[PDB]
């Protein structure tokens, strides 16, 4: 695993082209996330 | 140490998690290649993941970060899709769950858009799709995502296509 940029705890990937996309995030320490919910699902075929 | 508690669909907690899942679907620039073609999900089950040791590991780190960032953990609830969801819920996130070739380097990646995390359920780029039908757009097979509590602390802003 890489390290956070010096003086930072994570990276935020801000979308700069696709106006509809939301942000993505990266952490470099597994202890910085807790898996709170497990969601079981199917994708639905559009009508 | 992990137990899974089913939420009732009548539980406000079920309903708020479902709403985050459904409301953050978007179209993707791959036309559905990785994750499939869909506008919404059929939610089959929502379970709370309970592990005291893993929770204490998280809160210990959260406090370290908070103390380095004017008492602000910058905590978010984000999605994570992975072939390793079963290991994660039992053993926690670690270096084995990192996206080695990710655009922001080898770390563990999370999304605001549930449909972005859906692209990774069967592997990077959707792998070969579901194990049963080898279909990245399988409408039959059950998929699993995590909705996770994530400490961002001071986050480095990368503007990107
Ligand atoms: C270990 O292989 C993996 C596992 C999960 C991911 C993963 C899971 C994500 O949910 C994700 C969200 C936004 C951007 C990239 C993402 O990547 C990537 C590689
Ligand atoms: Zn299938």
């Amino acid at each position: 695993m890489a390290h956070s940029p010096p003086g930072h705890h994570s990276v935020t990937g801000r979308p700069s082209v696709n106006g509809l996309a939301l942000a993505e995030y990266v952490i470099y320490r597994g202890e910085q996330a807790y898996p709170e919910y497990l969601i079981t699902y199917q994708i639905m075929r559009p009508e | 140490g992990t137990i899974l508690i089913d939420l009732s669909p009548d539980d406000k907690e079920f309903q708020s998690v479902e709403e985050e899942m459904q409301s953050t679907v978007r179209e993707h620039r791959d036309g559905g290649h990785a994750g499939g073609i869909f506008n919404r999900y059929n939610i089959l089950k929502i379970q709370k993941v309970c592990n005291k040791k893993l929770w204490e590991r998280y809160t210990h780190r959260r406090k370290e970060v908070s103390e380095e960032n004017h008492n602000h953990a910058n905590e978010r609830m984000l999605f994570h899709g992975s072939p390793f969801v079963n290991a994660i819920i039992h053993k926690g996130f670690d270096e084995r769950h990192a996206y080695i070739g990710g655009m922001f380097g080898a770390g563990i990646y999370f999304a605001e858009n549930s449909s972005k995390s859906n692209q990774y359920v069967y592997g990077i780029g959707g792998g070969t799709g579901c194990p049963v039908h080898k279909d990245r757009s399988c409408y039959i097979c059950h998929r699993q995502l995590l909705f996770c509590r994530v400490t961002l602390g001071k986050s480095f802003l990368q503007f990107s296509a």
